[PDB]
RNA sequence: GAGAGGAGCCUGAGAAACGGCUACUACAUCCAAGGAAGGGCAGGCGCCAAAUUACCCAAUCCCGACACGGGGAGGUAGUGACAAUAAAUACUGAUACAGGGCUCCGGGUCUUGUAAUUGGAAUGAGUACAAUUUAAAUCCCUUAACGAGGAACAAUUGGAGGGCAAGUCUGGUGCCAGCAGCCGCGGUAAUUCCCUCCAAUAGCGUAUAUU
């Protein structure tokens, strides 16, 4: 499956979103589906599905590796005012 | 021949997409001032203060498309994407260059909308390129339509607007010929009428292209019909 | 000539290469190595750049294994040959080293993506190979002789 | 339905010469070209090729001369 | 003939197509008119299937040689744009 | 040239912002406000360069427009607009503050700090002189007019302000044999002491700076700060501002190093 | 630094503002012939054809009642054998048959071949689900699945040399010799017949100037 580690997390209590790394891997599987990763980030940092910024997400060279730069807000009137458009249509909003 | 020249004739050539023609045709259409749907056979566009133009559709017979080869002052090369060729475009390419070669041929290509990559389609435009460069010449200009834009039709417009010159050959140079616009049939209605099949004049409309024509009592060649003689020479005036 | 086509077919073929431009490669890196020890050689012994140059190339070559560890003077950098080079190359390591039956071969197994080295797999089969590097040539590990998949042919036979 | 264009007409060979399957491959011709000029100076001069094999020497096979003097003056 | 590499020229008389050695010299030279220049040099064909190829009156590209008749000095090289030995070989109409 | 220009340019940008020389042309200009050019530091390339507290300016200016940063009690909503001079600058929730001081390198550094030590400002008198109804009132280096202080309260004093007001609490007295933070010459923005001051009849009289350790220069009166006598107001700074030599402050860093 | 053109004028914090007024000077467009509006660089051809009429303010930055509205800075991509870089077009067995292969007038060497019959593995170009990267796409990084037996997934550019007819042409004290030969009695769904060597090799030839 996906492997979940977080690195470089800030609360950020500036915007209240939260400025994590979270670096993931899938060692054998094709790619990650960023939105299923949107419905991963879910339980482990307690964000429900708009709240779940997730960007960067460069995968690392032979499969298995995956970083990951994500966001996630406290509040879906803060995802929408603290987040780019793009992001909004890209994430389904 | 310095002419002050009558309407230059391009041709639209290619395999039996005859949608890719008349789409071609009609979009050029309404390049110019109208935006009529059915297609006359030759149809002249006002153009710049050089020289007008004038279009027409090829049809799917090669015969046809060898005495439009004769004719050809510049040329409109009509082309599939994700086929490659097909064999009609290179029979009328190498036939026009046996028959005689024009100052301008360019490539032009269709169908771009059907398919999945952008990198199948940038390889098979990088060779299809490669195909008319060996074909045709070293580093003519091709071209791409995805059905109906406006940008590319107007560069075109920018590309067969700067005509250079209908480079001297020589039969075109020494022969007179005349595509005919306007078909007209005049004949007596006891002669249409009481026989089914006897003869019929015609009147036969069109610009002079060639060199200058007989003042009096022309033979003359009609292609697939045959060579018959002039009963009558009128001119409309021009401004 | 002849003397250079007997020479450089001797490299062909003693050393599994494709055209003589691999031969005139490694003969012109052995022109800029031996060219620079010759302008080393030019000073004395005791001049500081000689001393500190001289001794940082000959330990380079040392680490890249093609002058031997026991030898260490620059005129023994000076005397060398392009069987060195060849010699240290990654295809005629994996011939060496057995991997292969034959150096056409070890090169197919090279292309075709088999072996690795170390971390990575290469492609290249003109990898100049570190003399600290040369134990870890072994096989790739999605290759059907590292393991894994056993590749086309027995998939069409299995099935 | 439509007219496919045939191998030559896309690639317009011609009339070229006609060339090897070892030609094709450049890296088989050189192999090729070393396999055999192995092969002639084998002919030429004396190779090694081992000292006594399994058996233990079982004579000087193909023959003995006994005027020939091969050798370089000194 | 120092200055430029390559001249054009028109195809004056295919001079000799009524010789009897397929592939003598005499068969193989064609006057040629220079343009530039406004001379008559004739120049090597080199095969008599490329002198088939070598009509009347048309733009033909000649150049030097370098090394039946010792001293005709050029050589025609393409025929209406196209080289004479992609005509030769099979490659490309003109 | 003639006129004013918003465009700053890139490998002309000067060194106390630490910007890249990528992304396009154009750099971070900052427009009119209290100071000069030199020692502005925006909010631009405070909290996202020296912080890492942002990512783009759809984040930046949702934070400033919002009424959550403070400047001196200001709500400050402008981007281009600078931060003064030994800065207080506000996060109010958990009570923390950033004052801007130099290192000891000569650049400045970030620092959160407390409420109080926050709540007073140090801020250099510019100018006193004689306005309006007779009074001499006091020019500050960096932002106000403290008008009616003591009227002995001469130039090149450094004041403890309350910041609330702009009324001097305390003042340090410009001396010979005192400390100074420097901002200009060829050793700009050191820690030191003074070890004399000369007149110079003709422009800029001095003063002669002799650290502890031996070594002197004399800069001018124009660029020196008397930053304190002892009593440490400040945040101390890294190294106390001695400004030592690379290789033996590199050997006490390996020597520190956990 | 100087800007359809002299001559004057107005705004503003900042302009003798001109891609803003007023005459005069040189042209030129709509007209119902009295009147009116008018004063750029880029593109193609040129002094037989070869570098897109691309997508974006997402970044970095700039301006305005100002979180929105605007950006010909900048970024992202496309062509490109002028170079420069890596290197595909195969690897490995088994048997059978043949007795010569090669090298310098006579010498010198001992295993060599096959348009011989079979058996193995290896797949990467490519085809391509997906997901991701991104303003959006693409390239990249992953990537399931298909993907090799020559008549193919179809390596070239130069040179040297051999052989050939109920063919042709030329010379000459028969039967020889020359140059040469896609062309021969029939036959075109007619025929299944002849090559070797050298060089560079995804590159190579040619011409002149030449060093």
């Amino acid at each position: 499956p996906v492997t979940l580690r977080t690195r470089k997390f800030i609360r950020n209590p500036l915007l209240s979103r939260k400025q994590m790394v979270v670096d993931i891997l899938h060692p054998g599987r094709p790619n990650i589906s960023k939105d299923e990763l949107r419905e991963k980030l879910a339980t482990m940092y307690k964000a429900q599905k708009d709240q779940v910024s997730v960007f960067g997400l460069r995968t690392q060279y032979g499969g298995g590796k995956t970083t990951g730069f994500a966001l996630i807000y406290d509040s879906p009137e803060a995802l929408k005012k603290f987040e780019p458009r793009y992001r909004l249509v890209r994430a389904g909003l | 021949l310095p002419d002050e020249p009558p309407p230059r004739l391009v041709v639209i050539v290619g395999p039996p997409g005859v949608g890719k023609t008349t789409l071609l045709k009609s979009l050029v259409r309404r390049y110019t001032k109208e935006t009529m749907s059915d297609p006359v056979g030759p149809i002249t566009v006002v153009t710049s203060k050089k020289q007008r133009l004038t279009f027409i559709e090829c049809p799917n017979e090669l015969e046809a498309m060898i005495d439009m080869a004769k004719v050809a002052d510049i040329v409109l090369l009509m082309i599939d994407g994700n086929y490659g060729f097909e064999m009609e475009t290179m029979e009328f390419l190498n036939i026009l260059a046996n028959t005689g070669m024009p100052g301008n041929v360019f490539g032009i290509l269709t169908h771009l909308d059907l398919f999945k990559k952008p990198s199948a389609l940038k390889d098979a435009k990088k060779r299809l390129k490669h195909r008319l460069w060996t074909e045709l010449y070293q580093g003519a200009h091709l071209f791409y339509l995805s059905r109906y834009p406006d940008r590319e039709i107007h560069n075109l417009s920018r590309f067969l607007s700067v005509m250079k010159n209908p480079r001297p050959l020589v039969w075109r140079n020494t022969h007179p010929y005349t595509i005919i616009d306007n078909y007209r049939d005049i004949t007596h209605p006891t002669k249409i009428e009481e026989d089914p099949l006897c003869d019929r004049t015609i009147e036969l409309s069109g610009y002079l292209r060639g060199t200058n024509f007989a003042a009096q009592g022309q033979r003359v060649h009609i292609a697939g019909v045959g060579d018959f003689t002039i009963s009558k020479i009128e001119e409309l005036p021009d401004p | 000539e002849a003397a250079r086509l007997d020479s450089e077919l001797k490299l062909v073929g003693e050393y599994g290469l494709r055209n003589k431009r691999e031969v005139w490669r490694v003969l012109l890196t052995l022109s800029k190595i031996r060219r620079a020890a010759r302008i080393l050689l030019t000073l004395d012994e005791k001049d500081p750049k000689r001393l500190f140059e001289g001794n940082a190339l000959i330990r380079r070559l040392v680490r890249i294994g093609v002058l031997d560890e026991s030898r260490m003077k620059l005129d023994y950098v000076l005397a060398l040959k392009a069987e060195d080079f060849l010699e240290r190359r990654l295809q005629t390591l994996v011939y060496k080293l057995g991997l292969a039956k034959s150096i056409h071969h070890a090169r197919v197994l090279i292309r075709q993506r088999h072996i690795r080295v170390g971390k990575q797999i290469v492609n290249v089969p003109s990898f100049m190979v570190r003399l600290d590097s040369q134990k870890h040539i072994d096989f790739a590990l999605t290759s059907p002789f590292g393991g894994g998949r056993p590749g086309r042919v027995r998939r069409k036979k299995a099935k | 339905g439509k007219r496919q264009i045939t191998w030559q007409i896309q690639k317009n060979k011609g009339l070229t010469p006609n060339r090897k399957k070892e030609q094709r491959n450049p890296r088989v011709k050189k192999r090729k070209k070393y396999e055999e000029k192995q092969k002639k100076l084998r002919s030429v001069k004396a190779v090694y090729k081992g000292g006594e094999g399994p058996g233990g020497y079982q004579g000087e096979l193909s023959g003995i001369k006994t005027n020939l003097v091969k050798s370089v003056k000194l | 003939f120092g200055g430029s590499s390559h001249a054009k020229g028109i195809v004056l008389e295919k001079v000799g197509v009524e010789a009897k050695q397929p592939n003598s010299a005499i068969r193989k030279c064609v006057r040629v008119q220079l343009i530039k220049n406004g001379k008559k040099v004739t120049a090597f064909v080199p095969n008599d299937g490329c002198l088939n190829f070598v009509d009347e009156n048309d733009e033909v590209l000649l150049a030097g040689f370098g090394r039946d008749i010792p001293g005709v000095r050029f050589k025609v090289v393409k025929v209406s744009g196209v080289g004479l030995l992609a005509l030769w070989k099979e490659k490309k109409e003109k | 040239a003639r006129g004013p220009k918003k465009h700053q340019k890139r490998l002309s940008a000067p060194s106390h912002w630490l910007l890249d020389k990528l992304s396009g042309a154009y750099a971070p200009r900052p427009s009119t406000g209290p100071h000069k050019l030199r020692d502005c530091m925006p909010l631009i390339v405070f909290v996202r360069n020296r912080l890492k507290y942002a990512l783009n300016y759809r984040e930046t200016k949702a934070i400033m427009m919002q009424r959550l940063v403070k400047v001196d009690g200001k709500v400050r909503t402008d981007i281009t607009y600078p931060a003064g001079f030994m800065d207080v600058i506000t996060i109010e929730k958990t009570g923390e503050n950033f004052r801007l001081i130099y290192d000891t390198k000569g650049r400045f550094t970030v620092h959160r700090i407390t409420d109080e030590e926050a709540k007073y400002k140090l801020g250099k008198v510019k100018r006193v002189q004689l306005g309006r109804g007779g009074v001499p009132f006091l020019v500050t280096h960096d932002a106000r007019t403290i008008r009616y202080p003591d009227p002995l309260i001469k130039v090149n004093d450094t004041v403890k302000i309350d910041l609330e007001t702009g009324k001097i609490t305390d003042f340090i007295k410009f001396d010979t044999g005192a400390l100074a933070m420097i901002t200009g010459g060829r050793n700009m923005g050191r820690v030191g002491v003074i070890t004399h001051r000369e007149r110079h009849d003709g422009g800029f009289g001095i003063v002669h700076l002799k650290d502890a350790l031996d070594n002197t220069f004399a800069t001018r009166e124009s660029n020196v700060f008397v930053i304190g006598s002892e009593k440490p107001w400040i945040s101390l700074p890294k190294g106390k501002g001695v400004k030592l030599t690379i290789a033996e402050e590199r050997d006490q860093r390996r020597a520190r190093a956990l």
